[PDB]
C-alpha cells in the first residue's frame, strides 16, 4: 500500500505530494537522499517553476549535468543565481566546471547588454541571443554607442564580427585609454 | 513505535511537554535514537521527562541534520507557538533556498515573539535560551563558501540575536567583500571570532590576494581589519615593475620615467607614511 503511493504519484508529477510520502512515512534515514534526489530531478524540468527544484539535491554531479542540460527557460535574472553556487560548489568534477564558467560568462555578458538603452533592445536572454544570431551589427553599433568598449569585446567574442570594422573598433579604446594616460591599460 | 504516544498524551493526566520527548525520540533511526540517550542517568521506567532534557534531543537532532522529524512533531504537539517558525526558517533556509520567504517569515517571528509578550509550557525564556543554537547551527554547518553569504547577508539588520555569536557587521563586510573571487572563508573566525583572531586569520587571506594580483579588493578587504596599509602599495608597484621588465620597457627611456612620475601620482592618492616611502625611493636608488 505504502508502494503504491510513488508508483501512482509519479503519473502526475506532483513532486510535493510524493516526496511527502518519503519523509513523513520514511524514517529519515541517511540514503533516503537519493531516492529524494531522482524525485526532485523528475521534477526540476516539467514546468516553467524549473527554478526553484534544482538546489535541492545533494549529487552535485547532478546538479552540474542537470543545469548544463536545462539552462534555456530561465529568466536572466534567475538562472544566474541557479549557476552561481553550482561553480561556488567545492566538489564537482573540473571536467564540468570548465562549462558551467563559460555558460556564466555568457549569462553576465547578456545581462550587461539588456540594459544599456533605458528600456528593450531585446526581451530576455532568448530575445538577445536570437539577435545575435541575426545581423550582428546593430548590436554592436549600440555597444559602442555608449563608448563602453570593453563590453563590446565580449560582445563580439562571443559572436566573430566584421574583419574590416574590427580595426576601427580596436583603435578608438586605445585611443581613449591614452587620453587619460593610462600606461599599462593601452600596453596590454 | 510511534502511534502509542499520540494516544498517551490524550488520557487525563499526561505532561503534554513530556511526550514530545517520547515521540521524537521513538521515531528515528537507531543510532540517532540511541546516541541522544547519553543525557539520561537513572533507568528505563525511572526517567521522568522534563524542560530540559528536550534541549539535548533538539541538540542532537539538529546536528546531523534531520529536521524534517522536529518541524514534524511540533505540529501535533505544542502548535504555532513561536518556536515552530523559529524552526520553520530552518527548511527554507540550508534545504530549501528560496531566501525570499526566509526574510519575510523571520521579522513575522520576531513581531510574533514582541506581540505574545503582551503561562506557557515551554518555558517562557526557553526559546530565547535556545534560539541562539539553531542560528550558529545553520551557520557554522553550511558548505560552500558562496552559500554563506546570502545568510550572512539575510541576518544583518536583525542583529540583536547571535549573543556569542560572530560580529555579523564585519562578517558580512568580508562576504561582501569576495562576491565574486575564487576564495573561500575558513569558519575559523565563524566558530570563535575575536578582535584579534580575525587578523590572525586575515593575514593569509590578503597574502593570498597578493599572490594572484587582483589588488583592487584588496585595499577594501585589509580595510576592515584595521591592519597597516603600508606594504600593499608597495607590492603591487613591484609587480608593476616586473611586468615592465616583463616588456622590457625599462630601457627605453620615455616609459621609464613615465613609470617613476606616476610612481609618485599614485603614491599620493594613498598618502601612505613618508618613511615607507623613503625606502621605497632609496632601495631602487642604490639599486641604481
Amino acid at each position: 500500500v505504502l508502494s503504491e503511493a510513488f508508483e501512482e504519484s509519479l503519473v502526475a508529477r506532483d513532486w510535493s505530494r510524493a516526496l511527502q510520502l518519503t519523509e513523513v512515512y520514511g524514517r529519515d534515514v541517511d540514503d533516503l537522499s537519493s531516492i529524494k534526489d531522482a524525485v526532485l530531478s523528475c521534477a526540476v524540468a516539467c514546468d516553467k517553476e524549473g527554478w526553484q527544484y534544482l538546489f535541492p539535491v545533494k549529487d552535485a554531479s547532478l546538479r552540474s549535468r542537470l543545469a548544463l542540460q536545462f539552462v534555456d527557460r530561465w529568466p536572466l535574472e534567475s538562472c544566474l543565481e541557479i549557476l552561481a553556487y553550482c561553480i561556488s560548489d567545492t566538489a564537482v568534477q573540473e571536467g564540468l566546471k570548465c562549462e558551467l564558467q563559460r555558460k556564466l560568462a555568457e549569462l553576465q555578458v547578456y545581462q550587461k547588454i539588456l540594459g544599456l538603452q533605458s528600456p528593450p533592445v531585446w526581451c530576455d536572454w532568448q530575445t538577445l541571443r536570437s539577435c545575435c544570431v541575426e545581423d550582428p551589427s546593430t548590436v554592436m553599433n549600440m555597444i559602442l554607442e555608449a563608448q563602453e568598449y570593453e563590453l563590446c569585446e565580449e560582445w563580439g567574442c562571443l559572436y566573430p564580427i566584421p574583419r574590416e570594422h574590427l580595426i576601427s573598433l580596436h583603435q578608438k579604446h586605445l585611443l581613449h585609454l591614452l587620453e587619460r594616460r593610462d600606461h599599462d591599460k593601452a600596453l596590454q | 513505535a510511534p502511534i502509542l504516544s499520540v494516544l498517551a498524551s490524550c488520557l487525563q493526566g499526561a505532561s503534554a511537554i513530556s511526550c514530545l520527548c517520547v515521540w521524537i525520540i521513538t521515531s528515528v533511526e537507531d543510532n540517532v535514537a540511541t546516541e541522544a540517550m547519553g543525557h539520561i542517568q537513572d533507568s528505563t521506567e525511572d526517567h521522568t521527562w522534563n524542560l530540559e532534557d528536550l534541549s539535548v534531543i533538539w541538540r542532537t537532532l539538529l546536528t546531523r541534520q534531520k529536521s524534517k522529524t522536529l518541524i514534524r512533531g511540533f505540529q501535533l504537539f505544542f502548535k504555532d507557538s513561536p518556536l515552530l517558525l523559529v524552526m520553520e526558517m530552518y527548511e527554507l533556509c540550508m534545504f530549501f533556498r528560496n531566501y525570499k520567504e526566509a526574510e519575510a517569515k523571520l521579522l513575522e517571528f520576531q513581531k510574533s515573539l514582541e506581540t505574545l509578550n503582551t503561562h506557557p509550557v515551554i518555558p517562557a525564556m526557553w526559546l530565547e535560551d535556545q534560539v541562539c543554537f539553531l542560528l550558529k547551527l545553520m551557520l557554522q554547518q553550511c558548505k560552500t563558501q558562496y552559500e554563506l553569504g546570502k545568510l550572512l547577508q539575510l541576518f544583518v539588520e536583525r542583529e540583536h540575536l547571535f549573543s556569542d555569536g560572530p560580529d555579523v557587521k564585519k562578517l558580512c563586510i568580508l562576504c561582501q567583500i569576495l562576491k565574486d573571487t575564487s576564495i573561500a572563508i575558513n569558519h575559523t573566525i565563524i566558530t570563535s571570532y575575536s578582535i584579534e583572531n580575525l587578523q590572525h586569520e586575515c593575514r593569509s587571506i590578503l597574502e593570498r590576494l597578493q599572490t594572484d594580483g587582483q589588488f583592487a579588493l584588496a585595499r577594501r578587504v585589509a580595510e576592515l581589519a584595521e591592519l597597516p596599509v603600508d606594504n600593499l602599495v608597495i607590492k603591487e608597484i613591484t609587480q608593476e615593475m616586473q611586468t615592465l621588465k616583463h616588456i622590457e620597457q625599462w630601457s627605453l627611456k620615455q616609459a621609464r620615467i613615465d613609470f617613476w612620475k606616476k610612481c609618485h601620482e599614485n603614491f599620493k592618492k594613498n598618502s601612505i607614511s613618508s618613511k615607507a616611502a623613503s625606502s621605497f625611493f632609496s632601495t631602487q636608488a642604490h639599486v641604481a
